[PDB]
């Protein structure tokens, strides 16, 4: 029997996609790499976040990795400064925020 | 002339042991694994269920992901 993971919370993606905008926002402004880029590369790095988090992540174990990968590649196509460096952000956020803020939402250790 | 020292945490555990943590988890310091023992570093779970004994490592470290073109 394959393991059937628990599924998106909305809400709980909402909350989680402020959180990061907020950061992702502080962070790349920090850096004269991204310009005047910042507000729509944060824009762009919002949106596919958001659609991870309430479509595929159903907490740990499924942080993929694809959403980081595609928020490189989307930047890039769109020929947006800093592609692998918002990308690289966006996934440290992820990796010390994401995981620990579902348990906290949800109760289980 | 050189010598070379991994740390990783592992806990060597019983069968009948209650984990609370799950496989491929990711935890921080003083996390606690089972009812009387608490995690000293942070990083990776990997959960390895054995005839009679769970195995239970803590991998510190980085993770990254792999690129299309990542030759890896």
């Amino acid at each position: 029997a394959e393991y059937k993971f628990p599924d998106p919370i909305p809400e709980f993606a909402e909350a989680e996609t402020k959180k990061f905008r907020d950061h992702m926002a502080k962070k790349l402004a920090k850096r004269d790499l991204f310009e005047d880029s910042v507000d729509e590369i944060v824009g762009v790095c919002t949106e596919i976040f958001e659609t991870f988090l309430r479509n595929e992540y159903g907490g740990p174990g499924t942080l993929l990795v694809i959403p980081f990968i595609d928020m490189a590649d989307t930047l890039n196509e769109r020929e947006l400064p800093g592609g692998p460096q918002a990308a690289r952000a966006a996934i440290k956020w992820a990796q010390d925020h994401v995981d620990k803020d579902w348990k906290e939402w949800t109760g289980t250790d | 002339d050189r010598f070379f020292f991994i740390p990783e945490e592992v806990h060597i555990l019983p069968e009948s042991s209650a984990i609370m943590v799950e496989n491929y988890s990711i935890i921080g310091v003083d996390t606690r694994i089972t009812l009387n023992i608490r995690s000293q570093v942070g990083g990776l779970i990997r959960v390895e269920r054995k005839k009679k004994r769970i195995e239970l490592k803590i991998f510190s470290g980085d993770i990254h992901f792999p690129d299309k073109t990542d030759k890896i």
